[PDB]
């Protein structure tokens, strides 16, 4: 279905899997020593067929003058950032 | 369907008719749709005082009487519509109004409270029925993979985006689509993807002839194609223009259906491939491939042909046809050789919970060689590749076993080990309920099982392989705290080889076992096992063109020790919020 | 001494009595049986009151004529004794679930031979279209009058079902779709006190 | 009696009429002898398969060209719709009335289906549908007495 | 009066009975005391949604074990089919006449659903039905006066 | 024209000329608009006239009145009539 | 409103004035809920009165009882009305 965005919706991830959270939420300010001029929520998630082991990260503004990103990790140590 | 004439042609035929075995006795209010989506379709019952449904199984068996959960009152209601507004391939109970629309999602076990969607800016929606000078339906002319609401009359086609969850869209003008608006009569229009692609295209039947007006694409239609009536044939009010792929092409070919005192039918045939799939390659250096391909429905009609002749009863376990890859030849230019590989497949399906396709059980390749003229007296024979696959689906995964070749003398053959990862053990686990049991299966779709390797020759061993390849593959619980599907990590923990050459008996055998692995699935234990030498039988099961007592002569000490490698390993993992490194190796014995 | 009966419907696939026949009796193929009959033109199959045969008229040797026996349906074994004796009748109806179109027409005649309380002109009826065909141009239960077989016990006598013009070497106008035939559906209907 | 033919009436010279013989139509062969003589038509629905608009009509005239008991107005029968079409806003076989073409035995007679307006030179209204027309189907009631 | 069990008549041994006690429907319950309190069924209709081979029927009878104003064949009902099927070959709620188990007092009485040749050691013919039936329905009709 | 599930419209027909029309013959409602009978059930058989019943073909007019039309005082049709494609008369006559 | 399996709508239509209403048309019951006449069987010409019937259209007021409503009390009917998107009166009337 047509998602509704509030949160209820699911997310794919790189590959087409569905992405859980594995990460109890936690706040953050800072990436990367870069003050992002907001908290954010953080989530951590896994896909549910995890394959390579890679994880995720949304990052949800606490306020409405920041708009989300997501990072991603992976097992080499490489980091990307989507959508910011 | 029944496959005509023999195995590998494309004909398609029907069988004679019989009583259905077993039937549901609640015939009254019901009438035969799919309300799960699970490909199945349910004879629905909605009746004065009760709502249910018996579903119709693959094996042709019916499931019990089944109530539905929750049944809008409005279902039965004279402008109630099903369609997909959702957006979730389950058809939604929907009622149209000029401003809004009442929607009642379907939840697979009955529907959803009803919502009154009111829709946006000064969009009006067409209410279908309401005019008889026009066609109004739901279908997918934009070729967006969603169905518009879409009204075509003598002058224009109007399509309203369906943007989901009983929103619609403005209006867009679809321009080419003209009829002499006096002779217009939606009776005649007809909707379909002839082509085989996205959008759906236009039919408007004339007397004499079908008038086919192509979608492009959403931005309106092509010119039309005039397609006249073969002689003595005339269409009219009680004339019955159908469109369906009762061949398998992939395509719907139009049917003519006329009852006049003699039920005769016709059928047009626009294509017997289907349009855009890539065909061909040529990189300009002499190598050019071409493809093909064969509907998975023609492949489960030679499976079936085959049962028949086996008195066996096979299931199709895939409703929904696809294209797959069949007969992909390379020439070689300036070489003048052929090479080409033939594909069937077998035993594929259908998911139907999570509604998608979980490959074929079975693949099976063959490789010819066609050598150019004049080089060889038909040196080099084909070869045969038989490969079983996971569906995931353990109503086939367990059926292929039959399928293997037999070794009598064999090692004992896999099956799937499910785990848990409790205080980091690999600890065996049996599925606690059928959630479970269907998520853990789900994680092994597409792994290779088994393999084995024939050539196609003319020798008396040409039914032994030359190489059998085997997998036992595993499933390890990580989470499941979390909304019910379990996070779940795969791999192969075993696999064993066998060298026959074509010879059954002294096969050389060793097997691969990970015997212990980490949190991120890397090996701490390994094993290499190479098997003894089986003990000299009686029946030689070679040549018999070999040197006098070589096969004794053959037969030493060092062929019959077990020998086991064994590996230890470990490895560092830098994992915390901020990095992650898995897998740096640190050490081995 | 008037009494609201059990009105019950009883539904006999003739294919399932031809076949079911005790061995010495030649129990057979309806569908295939018929379709010799039809090809040759004339002979017959099974025994008794339980059989196939052309017809014997003057103007009926062309015909076929399928016959059932009533006592061997062992209707009355549906229901336990105990909730009446009589057992009649009401309402005869014959499906042909024949690859006959909608503007194809069946020529038989349905029709009971023997002894019974019958109507005149209740003795037979005719099929013409195959679909729950009662042979009025339409049902009414309740006009006051009785129906075409009404009253006959369900255990006694024959019903014979006639296809005229089948004969295949006269060039019969049945001929073609009889060879089609699958099946020979009675529904019916009788009532218990 | 089995036929095509412009009308010659005096405003029917317009209109297209076909014929048919209830001879030729050996209706009575189909049943044998020995189930009786007296076979009479019941009742009569014409089909029309056309290609029609949705508003559009056809406009027939179904009648008996013979001597028979025809009812003062069962003589003859308009068809508007073509699709087993009776001659009736309602058909009833227990209204107490005779039906259009009741009593007529099967092999007597011929029927005249008539469409007026049907010259194409002559602009008629339904030179058009004809042209579309494929067949004429009659549903014949009749009862064996 | 809840239960099921075999009949024990002479010629019902084979039979599967099923009893219902009106009293423990509650349907009393459903509406309000002061809308009336006379409370007593009108009709009564059976669904049996079980699955069937090609062209067979259903054989049961439902009727009332208890002191009742049952006229002389309002007593018993017989069921050939499961598509609430009435007692009836046809149902008439206006021909003048009482319908079975009309009047009856809603809590009050059992009533007896039986299937003969019910049992499978027998071969009773109903016993493979039976294999195949997830549920009995009774569809009531009832006033408030 | 355009109604939804639960909409109705309000309309009358009459007949604008000197014919023997029946006391409650001279005028019909419309409510559902398909094919809508100025009636709550159609029979041919309950003994009465029907609405318009023994006019001529020929003679006269019909007018059909839709109340509460004009949009600037926000009429209840006015919304509907401007989603009204045409007018379908059907006219069940007789030849005698 | 949606419905389980098995689950019936109880509710009582009534009218809450004076007017002549006759003994039995005071008040009807709703079972189905899909233009519930609440009648075995509806006949404009079995010779009866209808429930409601002759009430002016502008008199008195309607009110349909819900029984076994309140949730606390588990009564049967909480979860359905918790589903009912509207109430609809289909309501006939005449003009003379």
């Amino acid at each position: 279905g047509v998602p509704h965005y509030d949160e209820t919706d699911t997310f794919l991830g790189p590959e087409g899997e569905v992405l859980v959270v594995a990460d109890q939420p936690r706040d953050e300010s800072t990436l990367q020593g870069i003050n992002l001029g907001a908290t954010f929520t953080v989530t951590g998630y896994r896909s549910r067929l995890e394959s390579h082991f890679s994880r995720l990260e949304y990052w949800q503004p606490k306020t409405t003058g920041k708009t989300d990103f997501w990072l991603i990790y992976s097992p080499d140590g490489q980091v990307h950032l989507l959508g910011k | 369907a029944q496959r005509l004439g023999e195995i590998g042609s494309d004909a398609v035929t029907w069988e004679k008719m019989q009583p259905l075995s077993v039937i549901p006795s609640l015939q009254s209010n019901a009438s035969l749709v799919d309300i799960n989506g699970d490909g199945q379709l349910d004879w629905v019952i909605t009746g004065p005082g009760l709502r249910g449904y018996h579903s119709q199984r693959p094996d042709g068996s019916w499931t019990r009487f089944t109530p539905l959960n929750a049944l809008p009152v409005e279902y039965t209601h004279p402008r109630a519509q099903l369609a997909d507004l959702m957006g979730a391939g389950l058809s939604d109970l929907v009622l149209i109004g000029p401003k809004s629309v009442r929607l009642y999602a379907n939840t697979r076990d009955g529907f959803a409270k009803g919502k009154d969607v009111v829709q946006s800016g000064e969009i009006t929606l067409p209410v279908p029925g309401a005019d008889p000078r026009k066609l109004v339906a739901f279908s997918d002319v934009l070729g967006s993979g969603q169905a518009h609401l879409v009204e075509v009359s003598a002058t224009k086609v109007t399509c309203w985006p369906n943007l989901g969850r009983g929103r619609f869209g403005q209006p867009i003008t679809l321009p080419g689509f003209s009829q002499p608006a006096t002779e217009f009569n939606p009776a005649q229009v007809y909707l379909a993807d002839l082509d085989g692609s996205g959008p759906t295209d236009l039919i408007y039947v004339h007397t004499n002839r079908l008038d086919i007006f192509l979608n492009k694409s959403g931005n309106g239609f092509a010119e039309p194609v005039t397609l006249r009536f073969p002689e003595g044939l005339r269409f009219d009010h009680t004339c019955q223009l159908q469109m369906a792929d009762v061949q398998g092409l992939g395509v719907a070919s139009l049917i003519l259906s006329v009852p006049h005192m003699s039920p005769h039918h016709w059928r047009c045939d626009l294509t017997n491939m289907k349009p855009w799939l890539l065909n061909e390659m040529n990189n300009n250096m002499g190598v050019h491939h071409t493809l093909r391909y064969r509907s998975s429905s023609q492949f489960w009609l030679d499976e079936k042909a085959a049962a028949l002749t086996t008195g066996q009863t096979p299931v199709c376990y895939l409703p929904f046809p696809i294209h797959t890859l069949w007969q992909t030849e390379t020439e070689d230019e300036i070489s003048g050789n052929k090479l080409v590989t033939t594909l069937r497949y077998a035993r594929g399906a259908w998911d139907g919970r999570e509604r998608e396709f979980r490959g074929f059980g079975y693949v099976e390749q063959t490789d010819s060689h066609q050598l150019a003229q004049g080089n060889a007296p038909e040196r080099t024979p084909p070869a045969l590749t038989k490969n079983w696959y996971a569906t995931g689906l353990p109503v086939i995964d367990n059926a292929l076993s039959t399928e293997y070749w037999r070794d009598d003398q064999a090692f004992a053959g896999f099956s799937p080990r499910f785990t848990t990862w409790q205080d980091n053990k690999d600890v065996p686990l049996t599925p606690e309920d059928d959630n479970s049991r269907y998520w853990f299966n789900r994680a092994l779709k597409g792994q290779l099982l088994r393999s084995e390797l024939y050539g196609l020759d003319d020798s008396t061993n040409k039914h032994v392989p030359y190489t059998v390849t085997e997998f036992r593959s595993q499933v390890r619980r990580l989470q499941h705290t979390d909304s019910r599907y379990p996070v779940l990590w795969s791999s192969v923990v075993e696999s064993r080889n066998y060298h026959y050459e074509r010879i059954a008996s002294d096969p050389q055998c060793s097997q691969n076992i990970t015997l212990s692995s980490d949190r991120f699935g890397q090996p701490l234990k390994q094993l290499s096992v190479q098997y003894p030498r089986r003990q000299q039988p009686a029946i030689n099961l070679y040549p018999d063109t070999l040197p006098d007592k070589l096969l004794a002569n053959s037969y030493d000490d060092q062929q019959r020790q077990l020998r086991l490698t064994y590996q230890q390993s470990s490895w560092h993992h830098l994992t915390n919020n901020t990095v992650r490194v898995l897998g740096l190796p640190d050490s081995t014995r | 001494r008037d009494k609201r009966a059990l009105e019950v419907e009883r539904t006999v696939s003739l294919a399932e009595v031809y076949a079911g026949l005790p061995k010495d009796n030649g129990p057979f193929s309806l569908a295939q049986e018929i379709d010799k009959l039809v090809s040759q033109g004339s002979g017959s199959a099974g025994s008794g009151n339980n059989n196939l045969a052309f017809g014997a008229g003057t103007d009926t040797k062309t015909s076929l004529q399928a016959s059932v026996s009533f006592a061997d349906l062992k209707i009355r074994e549906d229901y336990p004794a105990s909730l009446g004796k009589i057992r009649r009748i009401k309402q005869i109806s014959v499906t042909l679930p024949a690859l006959l179109g909608p503007y194809q027409d069946v020529q038989a005649i349905l029709s009971y031979g023997d002894k019974a309380g019958l109507a005149n002109g209740c003795e037979a009826l005719a099929v013409s279209h195959g679909m729950n065909d009662s042979g009025q141009f339409q049902l009414d239960f309740n006009d006051g009058k009785f129906l075409p077989f009404e009253g006959i016990a369900i255990d006694q006598g024959t019903l014979t079902l006639s296809f005229p013009n089948a004969s295949m070497p006269e060039k019969g106008k049945q001929a073609t779709m009889l060879k089609t035939l699958n099946d020979i559906i009675l529904h019916i209907r009788y009532t218990i006190k």
